[PDB]
């Protein structure tokens, strides 16, 4: 088995920038008889099936533009993207097909784009009337179009800091604007939340020394 | 124009069988080998079988030789593949793929892919989803909240399609043995609550389709 290794696992480029990944090869895939190195390279942009990108390690296919590179031979391979567009956001795989050897690919480079910084959005919404009726009550925030991704959520209940029930989800990069958005869930029973009356969700991003600050009374 | 199109993804408890199928055209599908290659949940591109141009010479890893089966029929442009043993480990979205290479030959590889199945296996049960309308207690941010379903996936549309570049959907968690996922929409303060928001959403797999009018509070 030829083991495809891609370094690193992701990374964060800014539009009209080079880009360089990296694929290492278990053992040669240079052919001798060949004189090939039987090394493919395929993107898969989100939501979509991979597309081939590269074959034989430096041949372009068809409709892919000149702006994509491959090079090296027998374990050591790069792609090279030399002005980095919004669209080439993807993940890109490289793959061996050596004849004699069962098919095998790396685990992926995930190319994201580097944008400005920007604030996240929060909005906060109380339990719907039909989710009380059946016995359950789900606080949620949504913490909009922010960048980067890392931002933290706290949930407060009549002022203490609650750590049980909570689930948070992040969004894939925006095709539009580059950004992530989160949705957070706290999650209690009718009984527990009728106990409580102030029901806060504070947002802390890179953007601000002051987090966001959303809440609701249950009145 | 080369189109792959894969259909029999579907939920299937742990032991069971299923057959997947590829509806190849554009080409001379008698020409090329096909081949199935899944993509696992951490996002792994992994091959499980291809077949020769003719349907002659058969390959597989070791991770689905016996419990698999490729095949094809080159007079209805078809590919198949028969699992059975199926393990919770073969839960991935399948691909048809299309060898690159004229019939026998080799240096060419696999160049056209499908769409995908989705393909589950587990041993929970199907339960169509809660659907609950998230509004607030210039811009007016709306939600809906999609709990307790399985499996994967739902699909939430706002004003069925109609709304919007301005739409979040946040991916699913599983939260004991059952799925929630949310959706979000900002429209303008001008359009809610004058103008009617409503959230579809369909879950294929319990036949569901649940559509939630937005209502304001006080």
């Amino acid at each position: 088995n030829i083991m495809m290794t891609q370094s690193p696992s992701s990374l964060a480029v800014s539009a009209g920038e080079k880009v360089t990944m990296n694929c290492k090869s278990s053992q040669s895939v240079l052919y001798s008889s060949n004189q090939k190195n039987y090394l493919a390279w395929y993107q898969q942009k989100p939501g979509q099936s991979p597309k081939l990108l590269i074959y034989w390690a430096s041949t372009r296919e068809s409709g892919v533009p000149d702006r994509f590179t491959g090079s090296g031979s027998g374990t050591d391979f790069t792609l090279t993207i030399s002005s980095v567009q919004t669209e080439d956001l993807a993940v890109y795989y490289c793959h061996q097909y050596l004849s004699s050897y069962m098919y095998t690919f790396g685990g992926g480079t995930k190319l994201e784009i580097k944008r400005a910084d920007a604030a996240p959005t929060v909005s906060i919404f109380p339990p719907s009337s039909e989710q009380l009726t059946s016995g359950g009550a789900s606080v949620v925030c949504f913490l909009n179009n922010f960048y980067p991704k890392d931002i933290n959520v706290k949930w407060k209940i009549d002022g203490s800091e609650r750590q049980n029930g909570v689930l948070n989800s992040w969004t894939d990069q925006d095709s539009k604007d580059s950004t992530y958005s989160m949705s957070s869930t706290l999650t209690l029973t009718k009984d527990e939340y009728e106990r409580h009356n102030s029901y806060t969700c504070e947002a802390t991003h890179k953007t601000s020394t002051s987090p966001i600050v959303k809440s609701f009374n249950r009145n | 124009e080369v189109q792959l199109v894969e259909s029999g993804g579907d939920l299937v408890k742990p032991g069971g069988s299923l057959k997947l199928s590829c509806a190849a055209s554009g080409f001379t599908f008698s020409s090329y080998g096909m081949s199935w290659v899944r993509q696992t949940p951490d996002k792994r591109l992994e091959w499980v079988a291809t077949i020769s141009s003719g349907g002659n010479y058969i390959y597989y890893p070791d991770t689905v030789k016996g419990r698999f089966t490729i095949s094809r029929d080159n007079a209805k442009n078809t590919l198949y593949l028969q699992m059975s043993s199926l393990k919770s480990e073969d839960t991935a979205m399948y691909y048809c793929t299309r060898e690159g290479a004229y019939s026998g030959s080799s240096s060419y590889p696999m160049d056209y892919w499908g769409q995908g199945t989705s393909v589950t296996v587990s041993s929970a049960k199907t339960t169509p989803p809660s659907v609950y309308p998230l509004a607030p207690g210039s811009s007016v941010t709306l939600g809906c909240l999609v709990k307790g379903y399985f499996p994967e996936s739902v699909t939430v549309t706002w004003n069925s399609g109609s709304l919007s570049s301005s739409v979040h959907t946040f991916p699913a968690l599983l939260q004991s043995g059952l799925y929630t996922m949310s959706s979000s929409v900002t429209v303008p303060s001008s359009t809610w609550p004058s103008q009617t928001v409503t959230c579809s959403v369909a879950h294929p797999a319990s036949s569901t389709t649940v559509d939630k009018k937005l209502e304001p509070s006080g």
